[PDB]
RNA sequence: AAAAAA
């Protein structure tokens, strides 16, 4: 199944870019505001990016690792959509072009950038350990699957806690929840992923470039070129992705470096803010409970 | 459709009524039930293992 | 796995006269079934051969059948998948030949053998006979149009498939055994054709 | 299924020759089936240029027609021109409703629900 | 080990602006596809084949306006020492690798001249020691011009390395697993980018100064190819 | 058997490639292999600069069987569908052939199907580059009595008459498409080009049911001699043919010419005596 | 994929009593190769061979360290075959019977592997077919053959694990060599065309080792149409066939 | 109001002659009446008002369609994503001609009528009435902007002249406009600016579904691009 | 150390709903189940080729499938 | 038993809903009538493509069943024979699991029922009638019928259950059982105890299930 | 109609001699009608590392039906 | 796999 855009749409978008406006009243440095929601339970995370909605849920179990990394951890992302978020994406498709470019880029943020200390999740060195997995539920498709992707991802292991182990011999021990807390998963560095949109328009014919941040689903359809640059506040580049479509000067490809930098760090400052928020809203709620004892 | 899972004992582990094409009347579990004891009472014991 | 239930990943699976049965016609699923049990020796084989066709194929424009054969494995896991091809394969050789395909056009006729119990107290080819006896059985009995009745049997390791009452061959394999046993393997082999062969008639006439 | 310029159907049993018949097996959710098409023009010889295939056929009504040409090796040409041919077997609303019966050629009624919707009939 | 010495040196000696061994062949198999190329960069040893543009399998896939362009790279279980148990081929990394490779040369090479038609590349890697994707860019370019299909322009790969505060050129495996690299795709002479990858962490502060290292580096990959192509075709045409 | 063990390994013409500027003058007409930006005029592949009159382009070193009208080529059936023949010729598409393109004597697979070769003209071609076969002649129709040969496409050039008698009771074909059809000489292939200065049996899939030994040695020499001038990279003419099959006539064995160092005997033989008589 | 028209007239000239080829060749002829060896510095040992059609095989010879009392099979041979599944029923079935032709206890000696009583060199074969006009499996089998006499493994240093840093072992050994042949009315024929496999009545996979005749051998089926029964006085012929002509193949491929 | 849910009584009763409508349903078997929608029920004609998203094929609606297929018998125009395509015929074009075909391309928006409309056949539209004039805004529609909305607020807009949209907006800017049965309103200004003023307007009336709320959602919106 | 036991079905001539036959005949395939004991001299476990002690399950609870 | 439910939480769906009870939340969506596959197309009834996903990892053979048991559910209660040859997406997410989702999926159960009927009115279907259903479970020790049980009750429960029924005539006479799903050691009395308490409870959620569409589709309206 | 054979596919289906070979600890075949059901019992050992009558202290086998219909490719949704 | 002039 495939999305019919009228001939009228493309030349009234594209004309729109050319005057510096879009459907949505939004700027072409401009992000869209992120509202992250925390459910019940630990790691369960809720992203949502203007109309796009997202899910997460992080979780874990006791596992071995593998031959070649006996010293690490294991580690596991889930990118699968469901019609959910439109007829358009098809039932258990992994072989999905954007799909499985969703799954690599966050992995990439995740695993090669350092993020999540794989070392720390290994239980017995060559024999057990902790498999760490993260399933991103696509609900509703608005576009900006790589950008809420990777803040659903990055939040839900900040907020997500392994139950406490001990070891005894050979024999691995679990500790309740209600005995012990859980410790919090280690992260050295939080990544977030800035997709950016390029478009080639015509007559108004030498120089004309026109690249816009996290586009909705019309605007995406219509893109001659996709970017997508991960950084933290670190001042670092996590990863960078830009397989051929419209090609672009390396002064432009930092322009948008900057650009997503200010973006970055505004959402990381917001998302250490949520996880403080609800830290302290779980903490007064655990000294009232006592109280009425 | 009626799917039962029924024990010499007399109790039941497997109990899956789906109708789809017709109201199911009690008198008809009742008479489902009666025709399942027999038929895992005939079961369980027969060629005597 | 989320095909099917392989239960967990973290354990270890376990570590430790000739007589033919015939019936064919037994399966209402298929077009032509057959049920092949021979015991010898210390060594039994029970076998299970399905027959589905000739089904028309759309948009086909073969002006002859098309046969596939996939062998399977019932109850114990012995044999390796790449060597049950390597038999599909060459079974595949001498149905071709026995087969009338210029009867079934634009038609397929899909043949799947499963391999339920084999006692053992090389390997696989002592089956084979068996195999060509099951199939031959159940493509006769579905009604396919066979040219010749096809049979084979095992000698040292050395099999080979006649026709004709033993005066051509539509099949050999010859694996491991030794040499210079040329001449009495197609002899021995030829005597236990002829034998298939009319007990295959024999249960085709009597059911 | 129906389109507007033709009736495309799935062939079930061929009836023999001096009724008996002979009833080809096969699987109908897969596709297997051998597959026919009914021409608008072959619907019947009365006015063969304007034809309703909407009043004539519907969706899962058994047809009995007669083979003109094979054609091509995927779908066979019927016709129902004559009087022994044309829609046996059907029940009100595409199968929803309670089974009909044939009158007049040209309808079908239900001496059950009272319920008539037009179709081509053949003769008893 | 000693990955860049103080002296100016790395392990097989280059300085931080040597390329490895670059040789290029066209033509190598004629009798198998439309356009061949046998890209030997260092000691990666690669085979591509392009075989079209040419009528679809199935009418499944077919585009009335552009072209069909597919790529399979084949990653062999004996290009690294060590032989891999598992084949690479349903791998998420060759998954993105191949959608890569053709998004790359979906704007490059000119599909709309040949309509309802499928050029098919197929790839197949014998040897690899770092700087892998920026070959396989390389491997795709001159086979496809053997072929005589019409493309706007050369897109030339080259792998670029960070050590501290001294980048790196043409990097080996070994280098690779010591330090963070950057794999670029260069349309023609020109400083525009058809490709820019980035896996491990790089300071953002150094950026700028690590591209125009890569962007110089793969023009020079790029006149070598330019040099072979020429000399092949100047050989051919003496007759 | 023959093997090659080698260790350790595995008024001028202007050459040009991809993004090259072959000239700055707008003036020229574009062609193939040049595209068109702002005035000037780059290469789009890698080859030699073709200037003639007004039309600018460049020759590729290597591509595929450009069809053109009135070429005289040898296609394989594809596929068959509607009213319609799809025929591989070697190009970048599948030639058509349309029911109204052949010859109907006094169901379309029982004329032509998949597999069937023949020779026809190009009659017309469409905007997407395909060519619209014509089999309407007395020189055309479905090919029989003989054996196929492929050779590069770039090595058969235009001509009069591609259709040429040899001695040996033979007759080849030689298709602009590089596809090539050897077969016995029959009565229409014996006065062709004569007569013209002084119908069931034409689909049918039976070969002539006498074949002598003298014409299929004869048929299966000039098969690989022509395969040996193309070994070579000689340009296939009438005149290369008979002066190789005569050249390959001091091997007794016909499996002789099978050889790397036989093929490229007969090949030098041939350049060398048309330069030594032609000056 | 040939015409009916095609088929008449090689099956008439093939099955003939003075059998004419297509090419010319006689029966025991064998079409032109090429054979490129130890051009993987990263394997220890390498091949290529190029066909006269067009066919083209690559063989890669690595190995590693292992007990022999564990693994009862010290060579293992993979088969690639380009455009083409791991799953294919052609591919597998080349994998299952390139496994019987290189075996420890049929064509291969065990004890040249053997370094010390406790461990031993395992050899991994890996086969990457990059075209295929015919059935590869003679094609590979001369790959292999010339793969494994140009090896070079990691020399031992003691006795009966630790290997020399430099210097390197030299593996001598004699590969199997498998022959694929055609049966055509009552002709036999060796190293099959593309077009002659077509139309051929029936086939042979005939292996060889030591200067004799071994297993395993097969009947393949060159196609599926032509394909009928034979007279068991031409396996007969088949074997002999090979048996006198083998030593002139061999001797070939060993400059 | 008096809502409706379904399989509840139907309260008219089956004495009195009651011509059906869409949002009930005549049982083929046991011909009773039922409702099988959720809505209000309005009698003066018996039909049931329901929310939906999803257009269906029905005939004397007027629907906004794109070209998404040229064949030589008709035209292939989908009014909705992921629906099944209508037939737009040649001949359903005014001064028609026999050889001579309509100038139409794959992505033209047209603005037609369903004229034939069964649910077991495929759906057939014209691009004139039969008729008011031939001419109701029928034919192709150039440049302008389409907006999805639901079948709520696209029957009110075109049927109900009560509605404070056209009332409102045309005091703010002066434009032609088009609105379809299918949830797609096309609508075209002289300035770019004021279509994308008008297209904002819509998708926040939509969203909040307030008839209060137009005038000053419009009056916010064209002071915003500004 | 926990026994696991894995089950195989397999389904011939199949007409109707076989899971009330697929049941049936697992219910009387666990009636007569033999563990073989295991010993030992990271280590494997070895299981003995001839003791063996039979399944001990309830027969009280053990149901029958029906449709 | 007191539950949450929202309607029209999804924007390029045709219609969805979002269903709450104690922990265990699934939110559905649904599209049609579309476009069918042509291995999915039926001559005269609708088509119903059903889809459930778990809350972690990848959906396996147990949702599967799943599946299977809901599309017994929603088959009768939609009116197939008012689109012929047409397609409907059910698709059903799981947001949280609600209990031990190893030892007990009869919870998520009955949520992707009722999520799947809200979003079936919602994206405008043809029903027949209506239908709820409500989890149930027996504790070995006390013997006592629990509607709409937590996460701790199951675990040391003895039997679980699943109950569907379909409603009409205002949401009080029943007129067919949809769905009953039972498992666990349980006697003939304790079922017929079970549909007595069930019932009850089920006309309960009815009544409360439809005064949350006309808070919902009235303003719409 | 219903009758089986038990224990006849079992490496213990005999006493006095024992396959060395079979690794099925339990089976059974059964025909109800004309459908013919087989099954085999198979087993495996796991090292169990971790820290009445309830649902946590009962398990079940993992089993893997095959519904033979005649056509090629992965498990339908049926088994 | 329709098309252009009159
Ligand atoms: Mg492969």
């Amino acid at each position: 199944k495939d999305i019919e855009i009228s001939a009228s749409e493309s030349k009234f978008i594209l004309e729109a870019l050319r005057q510096n406006y879009r459907l949505d009243g939004r700027s072409f440095d401009q992000f869209r505001d992120v509202e992250i929601t925390f459910g019940k339970e630990f790691g369960d995370v809720s992203v949502k990016m203007g109309n796009t909605k997202v899910h997460c849920r992080i979780s874990c179990q006791i596992a071995q690792p593998y031959e070649d990394r006996p010293f690490e951890g294991l580690f596991v992302i889930s990118t699968e959509i469901s019609p959910m978020a439109g007829s358009q994406f098809e039932n258990g498709n992994i072989t999905g072009e954007d799909e499985v470019l969703c799954s690599r880029i966050i992995e990439k943020s995740v695993r090669r950038s350092g993020a999540l200390d794989v070392e720390g999740l290994c239980i017995v060195a060559g024999s057990k350990c902790w498999a760490v997995r993260a399933d991103v539920h696509f609900l509703d498709c608005d576009g900006g699957f790589i950008d809420a992707s990777c803040i659903a991802v990055m939040a839900g292991l900040m907020h997500f806690k392994k139950p406490d182990i001990t070891v005894h011999g050979e024999q691995i021990i679990v500790h309740p929840v209600n005995e012990r807390e859980p410790v919090p998963l280690g992260i050295l560095h939080i990544p977030i992923c800035v997709t950016f949109s390029f478009f080639n328009p015509q007559d108004t014919e030498t120089n004309s470039e026109i690249s816009i941040i996290d586009a909705t689903l019309k605007e995406e359809l219509l893109r001659d070129g996709v970017l997508t640059v991960t950084l933290n506040k670190n001042r670092e580049v996590v990863q960078v992705s830009k397989a051929g479509g419209l090609p672009m000067d390396a002064l432009t490809l930092m322009k948008c470096c900057h650009e997503a930098y200010s973006i970055i760090e505004k959402i990381t400052d917001q998302i250490l803010q949520l996880l403080k928020e609800d830290s302290e809203k779980r903490n007064k709620y655990a000294a009232m409970l006592t109280s009425e004892n | 459709t009626i799917s039962i899972l029924a024990a010499p004992s007399g109790n039941y582990k497997q109990l899956t009524l789906v109708g789809g094409g017709a109201k199911i009347t009690p008198e008809m579990i009742k008479r489902s039930l009666l025709l399942s004891r027999v038929r895992a009472d005939d079961l369980s014991t027969r060629f005597n293992i | 796995d989320r095909r099917r239930l392989l239960g967990p990943a973290a354990a270890k699976p376990m570590a430790f006269e000739q007589e033919l049965s015939l019936h064919t016609g037994f399966i209402e699923n298929c077009n032509g079934s057959a049920l092949v049990e021979a015991r010898s020796l210390g060594h039994q084989t029970s076998l299970i051969t399905a027959v589905y066709g000739p089904r028309s194929i759309r948009g086909s424009f073969t002006s002859q059948g098309t046969i596939s054969i996939q062998l399977k494995n019932g109850l114990l896991e012995k044999y390796n998948t790449n060597e049950l091809k390597e038999v599909s394969s060459f079974l595949m050789g001498i149905f071709n030949s026995v087969v009338n395909l210029s009867r079934y056009p634009k038609s397929g006729i899909d043949i799947f053998v499963y391999l339920t119990y084999d006692k053992d107290l090389s390997q696989i080819s002592s089956l084979i006979p068996h195999c060509i006896t099951s199939i031959t059985l159940a493509l006769a009995d579905a009604g396919i149009e066979l040219v010749d009745m096809a049979g084979a049997g095992e000698a040292n390791g050395t099999v080979v498939s006649f026709i004709k009452n033993g005066e051509e061959i539509v099949g050999f394999w010859k694996d491991d055994g030794d040499d210079e046993d040329l001449l009495e393997c197609l002899d021995r082999c030829k005597e236990q054709y002829n034998r298939y062969r009319d007990l295959m008639i024999s249960c085709l006439m009597n059911q | 299924r129906l389109s507007l310029q033709r009736a495309n159907v799935e062939i079930l049993a061929v009836e023999d020759k001096p009724a008996t018949f002979s009833v080809s097996q096969a699987s109908s959710d897969l596709g297997e089936t051998f597959r026919g098409i009914i021409r608008s023009q072959d619907v019947r010889s009365t006015d063969r240029d304007r034809v309703k295939v909407i009043e004539c056929f519907k969706p899962g009504d058994i047809v009995r027609a007669q083979v003109l040409s094979l054609g091509d090796g995927t779908n066979y040409y019927l016709t129902t021109a004559r009087n022994d041919l044309g829609v046996v077997f059907a029940r009100a609303a595409n199968g929803a409703g309670g089974l009909m019966y044939a009158t007049d050629w040209q309808m079908m009624t239900s001496p059950v629900t009272g319920a008539t919707e037009k179709r081509k009939c053949a003769k008893p | 080990l000693e990955i860049y010495s103080p002296e100016g040196l790395r392990l097989d000696g280059r300085r931080w602006n040597e390329l490895r061994r670059f040789e290029s062949s066209i033509n190598t198999h004629p009798h198998a596809a439309d356009g061949s190329s046998y890209m030997e960069q260092g000691n990666n040893k690669i085979i591509t084949l392009v075989k079209g543009p040419k009528e679809p399998r199935l009418k499944s896939q077919m585009d009335t306006s552009k072209a069909l362009l597919n790529v399979s790279v084949n990653i062999t279980k004996f290009s690294k020492f060590e032989r891999s148990k598992s084949s690479h081929k349903n791998e998420r990394r060759v998954l993105e690798i191949q959608t890569s490779l053709v998004r790359m040369f979906e704007k490059n090479v000119m599909l709309n001249i040949y309509p309802r038609t499928v050029i098919d590349i197929e790839i197949h890697v014998l040897e690899q020691d770092g700087g892998i994707m920026g070959s396989l860019i390389n491997g795709i370019t001159l086979a496809l011009i053997d072929a005589g299909i019409s493309m706007f322009d050369y897109i030339s790969g080259i792998s670029v390395g960070l050590y501290d505060t001294t980048p790196l050129l043409d990097t080996n495996s070994l280098e690779e697993n010591a330090m963070s690299t950057v794999t670029l795709g260069v349309v023609g002479k020109s400083e525009k980018l058809s490709l820019l990858l980035v896996e491990d962490k790089i300071p953002l502060d150094r950026l700028e100064n690590v591209l125009a290292i890569g962007i110089a580096g793969a023009h020079r990959v790029r006149d070598l190819m330019d040099e072979e192509l020429r000399k092949h075709a100047q050989k051919r045409v003496s007759n | 058997i023959t093997i090659t063990k080698r260790n350790g390994a595995f008024s001028d013409s202007q050459i040009v490639t991809p993004g090259e500027l072959v000239t700055d003058d707008p003036i020229w007409m574009r062609g193939h292999g040049t595209y068109f930006l702002d005035n000037m005029t780059y290469s789009s592949v890698a080859g030699t600069v073709s200037r003639v009159n007004r039309l600018l382009s460049v020759i590729p070193l290597k591509g595929r069987y450009a069809p053109e009208t009135g070429d005289h080529v040898v296609g394989r059936i594809a596929e068959v569908g509607n009213k319609r023949w799809k025929v591989d010729i070697g190009g970048k598409q599948h030639a058509v052939l349309m029911l109204g393109s052949v010859n109907l004597p006094g169901q379309m697979r029982s004329f032509l199907k998949e597999g069937d070769l023949l020779n026809a003209e190009v009659q017309s071609l469409f905007q997407d580059g395909s060519a619209s076969l014509h089999t309407r002649s007395l020189k055309y129709g479905k090919l029989r009595n003989g054996m196929f040969c492929q050779v590069p496409s770039s090595l058969i050039v235009r001509a009069k008459n591609h259709t040429h008698n040899l001695p040996g009771n033979i007759t080849v074909v030689l298709g602009v498409n590089g596809y090539i059809w050897l077969r016995k000489t029959s009565q229409m292939d014996l006065a062709r080009d004569t007569p013209s200065a002084n119908s069931w049996q034409i689909y049918s899939d039976e070969n002539d049911p006498s074949i002598s030994n003298n014409i299929r040695q004869a048929i299966c020499r000039y098969a690989n001699v022509i395969k040996a001038l193309a070994f070579c990279e000689i340009g296939i003419t009438q005149q290369r043919i008979v002066s190789a099959y005569e050249a390959s006539m001091v091997y007794s064995n016909v499996g002789e010419l099978i050889e790397k160092n036989v093929m490229e005997s007969i090949g030098s033989d041939i350049l060398t005596a048309e330069k030594m008589r032609g000056n | 994929s040939l015409s009916v028209a095609e088929k008449s007239y090689l099956y008439d000239s093939l099955a003939s009593t003075p059998s004419i080829r297509p090419d010319g060749r006689l029966p025991h002829q064998f079409r032109p190769i090429e054979i490129f060896t130890d051009f993987l510095p990263s394997s220890n040992g390498s091949s290529r061979i190029i066909a006269s059609d067009g066919s083209e095989c690559i063989v890669s010879i690595k190995s590693k360290v292992v007990d022999h009392h564990v693994e009862n099979e010290l060579l293992q041979v993979d088969v690639d075959i380009a455009g083409q599944r791991d799953d294919a029923l052609v591919v597998e079935t080349i994998t299952s019977l390139l496994n019987k032709v290189l075996k420890s206890g049929s064509g291969v000696d065990s004890s040249k592997l053997q370094l010390t009583k406790k461990y031993s060199f395992k050899i991994f074969v890996d086969v990457l077919v990059i075209s295929s006009h015919s059935h590869p499996v003679s094609l590979i089998s001369f790959a292999i053959y010339s793969a494994l006499n140009s090896t070079y493994l990691p020399k031992l240093i003691s006795a009966f694990p630790t290997f020399h840093d430099y210097d390197m072992v030299k593996l001598d050994i004699n590969p199997p060599l498998v022959f694929i042949l055609a049966v055509v009315g009552n002709n036999m024929l060796l190293d099959p065309a593309a077009n002659e496999s077509e139309v051929a009545n029936n086939g042979l996979i005939i292996s060889w080792s030591n200067g004799k005749i071994t297993s395993p051998i097969r009947s393949v089926a060159l196609n599926d149409s032509n394909v009928k029964s034979f007279k068991p006085h031409l396996l007969k012929q088949g074997l002999a066939m090979v048996e006198k002509y083998a030593p002139d193949v061999v001797r070939s491929l060993e400059n | 109001s008096t809502f409706i849910f379904p399989g509840d009584s139907f309260p008219v009763d089956p004495t009195t002659p009651v011509k059906l409508g869409p949002g009930i349903y005549c049982d083929p078997n046991t011909q009773e009446i039922r409702p099988v929608n959720t809505g209000v029920l309005h009698v003066s004609t018996a039909y049931i008002d329901y929310s939906s998203k999803r257009y269906i094929p029905s005939v004397n609606d007027f629907v906004i369609g794109v070209i998404i297929g040229t064949f030589s018998d008709s035209y292939k125009v989908s009014l909705q994503n992921f629906s099944s395509s209508v037939s737009l015929s040649y001949m359903a074009f005014p001064n028609a001609s026999k050889k001579n075909r309509p100038t139409l391309q794959v992505g033209d928006l047209v603005y037609a009528r369903v004229c034939t409309a069964e649910k077991e056949l495929e759906a057939e539209i014209e691009c004139f009435d039969s008729t008011t004039g031939r001419d109701a805004g029928f034919g192709i529609l150039e440049d302008g902007m389409i907006i999805d909305v639901n079948l709520n607020f696209a029957r009110q807009l075109l049927f109900n002249n009560d509605f404070p949209l056209l009332k409102v907006l045309a005091a703010h800017t002066k434009f032609e406009v088009a609105i379809g049965l299918n949830g797609k309103i096309w609508v075209k200004c002289e300035e770019l600016s004021n279509t994308l003023a008008c297209y904002r307007t819509i998708m926040e009336c939509c969203q909040k579904n307030d008839t209060a709320a137009f005038k000053d959602i419009a009056k916010r919106q064209f002071k915003e691009i500004l | 150390w926990s026994y696991v036991l894995y089950a195989k079905i397999v389904v011939l001539s199949r007409t109707g709903p076989v899971f009330d036959l697929c049941w049936n005949s697992l219910m009387y395939a666990l009636q007569s189940v033999k563990l073989p004991r295991a010993f030992i001299d990271t280590y494997e476990i070895i299981c003995d080729q001839t003791k063996s002690v039979p399944l001990m399950i309830n027969a009280k609870n053990i149901a029958f499938a029906s449709n | 038993m007191s539950v949450q439910a929202e309607i029209g939480i999804l924007d390029h769906v045709d219609g969805s809903s979002e269903f709450v009870s104690q922990d265990t939340k699934v939110i559905c969506s649904v599209t049609g009538p579309i476009e069918p596959k042509a291995r999915q197309e039926l001559p005269t009834q609708l088509a119903l493509e059903i889809i459930v996903r778990p809350a972690k990892g990848v959906a396996t053979t147990r949702e599967k069943v799943l599946e299977d048991k809901l599309r017994a559910v929603l088959t009768p209660l939609i009116t197939r024979h008012c689109y012929p040859r047409q397609l409907c997406q059910i698709t059903c997410q799981i947001l949280e699991s609600g209990e031990d989702e190893a030892e007990f999926s009869l919870r998520e159960l009955s949520c992707c029922i009722n999520a799947a009927f809200l979003a079936l009115v919602d994206a405008g279907i043809a029903l027949n009638s209506m239908c709820a259903s409500i989890p149930i479970a027996i504790i070995k020790d006390t013997s006592d019928i629990i509607v709409d049980p937590t996460a701790e009750q199951l675990k040391i429960s003895l039997s679980v259950h699943t109950l569907a029924l379909e409603f009409v005539n205002g949401g009080k006479v029943v007129k067919n059982v949809l769905l009953l799903d039972s498992n666990g050691d349980f006697n003939e009395d304790q079922l017929f105890s079970l549909l007595e308490l069930g019932e009850q409870k089920c006309q309960e959620l009815v009544t409360n299930i439809r005064r949350i569409i006309q808070d919902n589709i009235s303003p719409r309206l | 109609d219903v009758a089986i054979e038990n224990n006849t596919l079992s490496r213990y289906a005999d006493a006095g001699n024992i396959d060395t070979k079979n690794n099925i600890l339990g089976s059974n075949v059964l025909k109800s009608g004309k459908t013919i059901v087989i099954t085999s019992i198979t087993g495996g050992i796991i090292e169990e590392t971790s820290a009445e009558d309830i649902i946590a202290n009962y398990a079940s086998v993992y089993p893997v039906v095959e519904v033979e219909r005649g056509r090629v490719g992965a498990c339908t949704d049926e088994e």
